[PDB]
RNA sequence: AACGCCUCUAAGGUCGUAUCCGUGCUGGACUGCAAUGAUAAAUAAGGGGCAAUUUGCAUUGUAUGGCUUCUAAACCAUUUAAAGUUUAUAAUUUACUUUAUAAACGACAAUGGAUGUGAUGCCAAUGUAAUUUGUAACAUAGUAAAUUGGGAGGAUCUUCGAUCACCUGAUGCCGCGCUAGUUACAUAUAAAAGCAUUAUUUAAUACAAUGACAAAGCCUAGAAUCAAUUGUAAACGACUUUU
RNA sequence: AGCUGGUUCCUUCCGAAGUUUCCCUCAGGAUAGCUGGUGCAUUUUAAUAAAUAAUCUUAUCUGGUAAAGCGAA
RNA sequence: UUUAUCAUAAAAUAUAACUUAUAGUUUAUGCAUUUUAACACAGAAUAAAUGUUAUUAAUUUGAUAAAGUGCUGAUAGAUUUAUAUGAUUACAGUGCGUUAAUUUUUCGGAAUUAUAUAAUGGCAUAAUUAUCAUUGAUUUUUGUGUUUAUUAUAUGCACUUGUAUGAUUAACAAUGCGAAAGAUUCAGGAUACCUUCGGGACCCGUCUUGAAACACGGACCAAGGAG
C-alpha cells in the first residue's frame, strides 16, 4: 500500500527471424518493484495483447518524484468497480507525493465508496497549475491569507503517568 | 493504602465512559491495584438517553421462567450498573475472579472516609477526550432511574450535604495554602538554607 | 572482581570486594591517583589466616567456634585507615547530598515515582 | 540524512564519557546552541533500586496453554521495550510469608517463616514493558497481582 | 472568537514526534487540513512538511511573510528575536527541565530531600495566628507567648 | 438551518400509550446489612467484659539491612469541543457566582507524579544506623511539654455514633524536647575474612494486629433450646401463646 | 445363523478400504485394486552411465467441451 | 525537490505611502487616535513570493546493495566413560640463534621499509574468441613489457594452564559436608494423599459416516470366561 511509483516497459518476445517489436511504457503505483510489473501487464493487456510469458519484461525502474517538498494540486482521474457498477471520478489531492496522493486516494476511495485496492484502475496523472481546481475543498487551501482555526486537539494517553493526578484539562486557556 | 503502589485508588466516575473505565479498572484489580470508585451517578455511558434506556430495558426482558429467583439480577444502582461491567470483563467463575471483585468497592455520590480523599482521573476513561464532538451521551444515573432505581433521588440529597461539607473544607485549604507559601517565601531568601535547595534543584518545581 | 571500600568511616563500608555485576557505575568520579593502590592487596591478603577446623595444631578432638567471619586482624584495620584517610581528603571536595561526602552516609533514594530504567546513572 | 543519523549518533556516545570523539552538539540544556537532540522520552512509573516494584500477574502463556516455565513480570517503571532492556539481566526474589520453619543453618540461618524464590531476568514481553523472566522454583501464581521483587544485581555498566 | 490555536502562518508550533522532537518551529504555508509547511531554521530543523498531528501549536504569533524558502525565514527569525522570547517562555524552561529532571545522578537528588526537612520543619514553626479561624488566644503563659514573641521582635524572654 | 427563503429535525426543545419502570402489591438477600437490650453461670467460685489494653513470653504481617517507606489533606461546580483553568483592579455574591476593563496555563512542548501541594518522605540522626551517636561554642531564623471545666458541631457498606473534634476560659510548673546553619571535642558499630560478598540470603530495631501459660493492674452479674403448655398453628419439625 | 452382542497383556514399526466384476447377488462372499509380511536378483538405481523408474520441459499425435456460429449443414 | 548564486516573467505570500469602516476611547449624528483572523497586488519599491531557463552546496534527498570495519547486552543448551575394543593430531604464541635503518613508548618491546619464488589486481602493448555496436566498451583464453600494492611459499626446533580436535564448560573461588556406629546440614521430587494457583480433562465398550449424546449393554466387586 507503501505507494512507490514505478516505470515499467514491455516488448513481447524476441525473434531474429522477426524484427523489433514496439516497446510500450507505463507509471504504475506499486509497494512493490513485483506488483509494478504485475499492474504493468494488466493494464497493457487491455490495449495491446501481451500475455507474460509470451511477453518481455524488459525493464523494471522506479520514478523519482520531482518535487516532494513542493506544494502541488494533483487531480487523478480514476475508474473504480463497484458490485454491479463500474464508473468513472475525477477527484482532486493536495499532496506532496504523486505517491502520496495516490496512497491517500485509495485510502478515501476505500472508505467512501467500498473501493476495493484491487478494484481500483488509475488512469491519469497531471499537476494541476492554477485555477483549473473544480475542487471546492481544495480551492480553499489556495486562497489569500491562508490563516485557519487549529480546532481540537489530541491528548497523548495520558501522559508518562499511566496515572494522570493533573487532570486532562480540555481547557487550553 | 499499602499497595503496589497504593492499595486505595479513589477514581471519580465523573465524566467516564461506562466500558472504558470498567475495562482499564478490571485490569487494575488483576494487577492488584485495589480501586475505590466514587460517584458513578456522575458516570456517562455514549449513545443518547433514549438509546440506552432501550438498551438496558432489553435486559430485564431477560428471566428464567421457572424460578426467575435462579434468573437475571436486573441491577438497578449506577454503582451496581458499573459492578456488573467490571465484573463481565473478570472471569468470576474463577476463585481467581472472585479475589479480584473484592479488591473493587463501588459507590454512587462519594461517602465516607472518600470525600476529604482525591478522586483520580483515568485519561483513558475520559468520555470528553475519548468521545467525538457533537455526539450525544446518556448519563448512568438518568438511566438507572428509568430501570427502576429508587435511590436517584436518595442520593441527590445525601450528594449536596456531600458538598458543602466539601466546601467548607477547600475554602479554608486554600486560605491556608496561601499562608505556608508565605511563611516559606519570607524566610527563604533570609539566610540560605532554602536557596541553596531551592536553585541548585533550579528545575520548574 | 572488584575492589570497593566506601570510605569506610562515612558510609560503612570496608575493605570490600563485590562483582562487577553487582555494580552499577555511576558517572561521578573520585580521583584515584592519590592511593597506596591494591597492588599491595591482592587475592592471597584478605584469603583468610584460617579456617583450621580447630585450635591452629592439628588433630585436637575439637569444638564449636572459631572466627568464621569475625576477629577483627590488626594488619587489615592499619590497611583500611591509610587509603581511608586519602579518601576522605579528595571526597570532600564535593557538595553534601547522597553520596560523596558528608554527601557519602545517607543511604539511596529512588524515592517512590523514581525510575532505574531513564536513571543514567 | 542516513549520513545525519550517523553524525548525530556519534555525539551521545562522546558525551558518556569517552572513548573522547565526535562532539556535534546534543542538548543537556542551556545550551549556547541546542534545543538539539532532543527531550528525552519519557515513560515511567517507580520504586526502583532494591527490587523494582513488579507484578507477577500472569504467566507466560498461550490462549490456553497455560506454559508457566517462564513468566510475565510488568516492570513498573518500564513503559517501554527500551526501558524493560534495562532490566535484561537482572536477578529477581519473590519474598513471601509462611507459617512454618523448615529451613536451618547454611546461609545465615533463616527461621524459614520468611521464603524467597529466586529468578533472573530474561527478554523483553512487552509492546507496553513487561518482561519475561525465569525463576529457579518458577513461583506458585497464588502470587497474582502479588508484589514481586527484582534486585539491580545484574547491571552491567 | 476569544482565540484559540490557530494553524497559522507564523504561529509556530513545538513538533514532538520527530528528529525533531523539542525543536521550536514555524508554520510556513498551510499545506491541507492534515499538513503544513513547517521550518525552524535558528533551531536548526531543515526545511520539510510534517503532519498537525505530529506538531501540536505554540501560542507564539509573529508576522511572518507566509511562504518563505529558508533564507528569509532564517532572516525573519533573528529578526523577530524568536529565539529569546522562547527562552524566556517559563513552559520551554520547563520542557528544559524535564531533560534535567533525567537523572540527576543520584548524588543530587537526596540534596532535595536531606535539605527539604530544613523547610519542612520551618512551616509549622511558623504557624498559627491571623484573624481567620480564631485566633486567639490570652494563655495560660510564661512559654506560650514568649513562643509567640520568638517569631517577632525576639527580645526578653522565656520564663 | 440544510435549500438567503421555507419547513416537526439536521442541532437544541414540548406534550404524549391498557406500554415500560417505580409507587403499590407479594417472597424476603437463609448468615446481605442496621438498630437496640440483657449480656451469664453466682461465690466454697470465679466467669466474662474494656482488652483498643499493660508485663515475662509467644504468634503473625510491615519494613526486610534504620527506612533500600508512605499518604482515609488533596487541583472546582458544570453545560462542554471555540467547549475552557485563573488573577488582579471596578462593581457583585451564599456560590472560583455575576458584570465591565487589562492580562494569563492560548486541549503546544508544557504538563501528570508530587507543588508530597496542612510543601511527606529516607527525617530526628552535627558519623544517616541488622549500634545508637554522645558531649562544646557562635550568631541568625526560631521551636514549646502537661492538666481540667464550659459552650456549640459532626456520622451515606463503616476498622469502637453511652465515640472523635473545634473554640473559649481557668490551673499551675516538669523546663521534658530543642531543630536547621557554621564550628570544636570524643568514640563503640563499621575492619560481616572477603578478595568470589549475595545465595540456603538474615534481622537489633521500627509500626500494626493477634495471643495467652502461672501472675499482675479495671467492670458486671444473660438466656436460648428441649420437657410440660396455647390454637390464633401444624403431616412431622416449625409458627404463635405459657408457667 | 451371511445376524447382534462380546472376545482376555504390552510396546515398537509400517499401515487400509467402502471401489471393480460375478453371484436369488443388494446386511454376504469370491475376484481384482488398495495393505502388510516374507524375501530374491542387481545396484555406476552397492557396499571400502553410454542401465532406469517417473514428473516438468521439449518435440510429435489425438479430442468436439468451454467459447463461438445460424446472412455454415 | 533544497542550500548558495544569476537573468527573465514577476512581485499572484508577505512587507509598503495612502485610502476607508465598526469600536474602546476621544473630539463635537458625524470626526480624530489606536486596535480589529473588518478594509482595497493600493502607488512607486522591496524580500525572485511562485514559475522558467543557467550554475552549485561537506552536492542533496530518497531507495537499494555491500565490508568480521569495529562492538555490546540477554536467552536456552554445553553427551564430554577422549582407549568398553581405540586416537588426541593440527595451527598459534613465546623463547632460541641473521643484520640494518626510521619511528612510537621512550623501560621492556613493538611496527614499517631493504630478497628470491609463485599467484592476483590495477597501467601500457599485442594476438585470439564470444558479445553490446564500433565513437567506445565488455567477455573467455594466451603472451609480453613497466611499475606499484596485496597475499601465499622459502618461517626449523624447544617449551607452552595458548586455539581448534568436528556434542571443547571450565580456569579461578566460595559454601554445605562425607563429621566411626551415631548422624547434622544442603539440593531435589504431582509417590499415596493433603493444600494453594492456572490451564486442560464430557462415558467406556460397540455397531456406525460420525458417539459426550435425549443411541444400545454396563449399580458395584471378585473369580470362571471366548481365534
Amino acid at each position: 500500500g507503501l505507494l512507490k511509483e514505478y516505470e515499467v516497459v514491455g516488448r513481447k518476445l524476441p525473434s531474429e527471424k522477426e524484427p523489433q517489436t514496439p516497446l510500450y511504457k507505463m507509471r504504475i503505483f506499486a509497494p512493490d518493484n513485483i506488483v509494478a510489473k504485475s499492474r504493468f501487464w494488466y493494464f497493457l493487456r487491455q490495449l495491446k495483447k501481451f500475455k507474460k510469458t509470451t511477453g518481455e519484461i524488459v525493464s523494471i525502474k522506479q520514478v523519482y518524484e520531482t518535487s516532494p517538498v513542493k506544494i502541488k494540486n494533483f487531480g487523478i482521474w480514476l475508474r473504480y468497480d463497484s458490485r454491479s457498477g463500474t464508473h468513472n471520478m475525477y477527484r482532486e489531492y493536495r499532496d506532496l507525493t504523486v505517491g502520496g496522493a495516490v496512497t491517500q486516494c485509495y485510502r478515501d476511495m476505500g472508505a467512501r465508496h467500498r473501493a476495493r485496492a484491487h478494484s481500483i484502475q488509475i488512469i491519469k496523472v497531471d499537476s494541476i497549475p492554477a485555477a483549473k481546481t473544480r475542487r471546492v475543498h481544495v480551492k480553499q487551501f489556495h486562497d489569500s491569507k491562508i490563516k485557519f482555526p487549529l480546532v481540537q486537539r489530541v491528548h497523548h494517553k495520558g501522559n508518562r503517568k499511566l496515572f494522570s493526578f493533573r487532570k486532562p484539562r480540555t481547557y487550553f486557556q | 493504602m499499602t499497595g503496589l503502589t497504593n492499595r486505595t485508588v479513589v477514581i471519580d466516575g465523573r465524566g467516564h465512559l461506562l466500558g472504558r473505565l470498567a475495562s482499564v479498572v478490571a485490569k487494575y484489580l488483576l494487577q492488584g491495584g485495589k480501586v475505590a470508585v466514587v460517584r458513578c451517578e456522575e458516570l456517562n455511558l455514549s449513545g443518547h438517553f433514549y438509546r440506552n434506556k432501550i438498551k438496558f430495558l432489553a435486559y430485564l426482558r431477560k428471566r428464567c421462567n421457572v424460578n426467575p429467583a435462579r434468573g437475571p439480577f436486573h441491577f438497578r444502582a449506577p454503582s451496581r450498573i458499573f459492578y456488573k461491567a467490571v465484573r463481565g470483563m473478570i472471569p468470576h467463575k474463577t476463585k481467581r475472579g472472585q479475589a479480584a471483585l473484592a479488591r473493587l468497592r463501588v459507590f454512587d455520590g462519594i461517602p465516607s472516609p472518600y470525600d476529604k480523599r482525591r478522586r483520580v482521573v483515568v485519561p483513558i476513561a475520559m468520555r470528553v477526550l475519548t468521545l467525538r464532538s457533537d455526539r450525544k451521551y446518556c448519563q448512568v444515573g438518568r438511566l438507572s432511574h428509568e430501570v427502576g432505581w429508587h435511590y436517584q433521588d436518595v442520593i441527590k440529597s445525601l450528594e449536596r450535604k456531600r458538598k458543602a461539607k466539601l466546601r467548607v473544607t477547600l475554602k479554608h485549604n486554600r486560605e491556608l495554602k496561601k499562608l505556608t507559601v508565605k511563611a516559606r517565601e519570607n524566610i527563604a531568601k533570609a539566610a540560605e538554607p532554602f536557596n541553596k535547595i531551592i536553585k541548585s534543584y533550579g528545575y520548574e518545581v | 572482581l572488584l575492589l570497593v571500600t566506601g570510605p569506610f568511616a562515612l558510609n560503612s563500608c570496608p575493605l570490600r570486594r563485590v562483582s562487577q555485576r553487582y555494580v552499577i557505575g555511576t558517572s561521578s568520579k573520585v580521583d584515584l591517583g592519590a592511593f597506596k593502590v591494591p597492588e599491595h592487596l591482592n587475592d592471597a591478603y584478605f584469603r583468610r589466616l584460617k579456617a583450621k577446623k580447630d585450635k591452629k595444631t592439628g588433630e585436637a578432638d575439637i569444638f564449636a567456634a572459631k572466627k568464621e567471619r569475625f576477629v577483627p586482624n590488626e594488619q587489615r584495620k592499619k590497611d583500611q585507615k591509610e587509603v581511608d584517610a586519602a579518601l576522605l581528603k579528595v571526597i570532600k571536595a564535593h557538595p553534601e547530598g547522597k553520596f560523596f561526602a558528608k554527601y557519602l552516609q545517607n543511604m539511596f533514594a529512588l524515592h517512590s515515582s523514581q525510575y532505574p530504567h531513564r536513571m543514567r546513572f | 540524512m542516513a549520513d545525519t543519523q550517523a553524525k548525530s549518533t556519534t555525539a551521545p556516545k562522546a558525551a558518556k564519557a569517552q572513548k573522547a570523539p565526535k562532539a556535534v552538539k546534543a542538548p543537556k540544556a542551556e545550551k549556547p546552541a541546542a534545543s538539539e537532540a532532543k527531550v528525552s522520552a519519557k515513560k515511567y512509573k517507580r520504586h526502583g533500586r532494591l527490587f523494582a516494584k513488579a507484578v507477577f500477574t500472569g504467566y507466560k502463556r498461550g490462549l490456553r496453554n497455560q506454559h508457566e516455565n517462564q513468566a510475565i513480570l510488568k516492570i513498573e517503571g518500564a513503559r517501554r521495550k527500551e526501558h524493560g532492556s534495562f532490566y535484561v539481566g537482572k536477578r529477581c526474589v519473590y519474598v513471601y510469608k509462611a507459617e512454618t520453619k523448615k529451613c536451618v543453618p547454611q546461609h545465615p540461618e533463616r527461621k524459614t517463616r520468611v521464603r524467597a524464590v529466586w529468578g533472573k531476568v530474561t527478554r523483553i514481553h512487552g509492546n507496553t514493558g513487561a518482561v519475561r523472566a525465569r525463576f529457579n522454583r518458577n513461583l506458585p501464581g497464588h502470587a497474582m497481582g502479588h508484589r514481586i521483587r527484582i534486585m539491580l544485581y545484574p547491571s552491567r555498566i | 472568537m476569544p482565540f484559540e490555536r490557530f494553524v497559522q502562518t507564523g504561529r509556530i508550533a513545538k513538533a514532538s514526534a520527530g528528529p525533531l522532537k523539542g525543536r521550536l518551529v514555524a508554520i510556513v504555508d498551510v499545506i491541507d487540513q492534515n499538513r503544513v509547511l513547517v521550518d525552524g531554521p535558528l533551531t536548526g530543523v531543515p526545511r520539510q512538511e510534517y503532519r498537525l498531528n505530529n506538531l501540536h501549536l505554540t501560542k507564539y504569533r509573529i508576522k511572518f511573510p507566509y511562504t518563505a524558502p529558508t533564507r528569509i525565514v532564517r532572516k525573519a527569525w533573528t529578526e523577530s528575536d524568536l529565539k529569546a522570547q522562547w527562552k524566556v517562555s517559563p513552559w520551554s524552561v520547563k520542557a528544559q527541565n524535564i531533560c534535567k529532571r533525567s537523572s540527576l545522578n543520584d548524588f543530587d537528588r537526596f540534596k532535595l530531600r536531606y535539605a527539604k526537612r530544613q523547610r519542612n520543619k520551618l512551616l509549622t514553626i511558623a504557624f498559627n495566628t491571623l484573624k481567620k479561624r480564631t485566633k486567639a488566644d490570652g494563655t495560660p503563659r510564661v512559654l506560650k507567648k514568649d513562643r509567640r514573641e520568638r517569631l517577632r521582635a525576639e527580645k526578653a524572654k522565656g520564663g
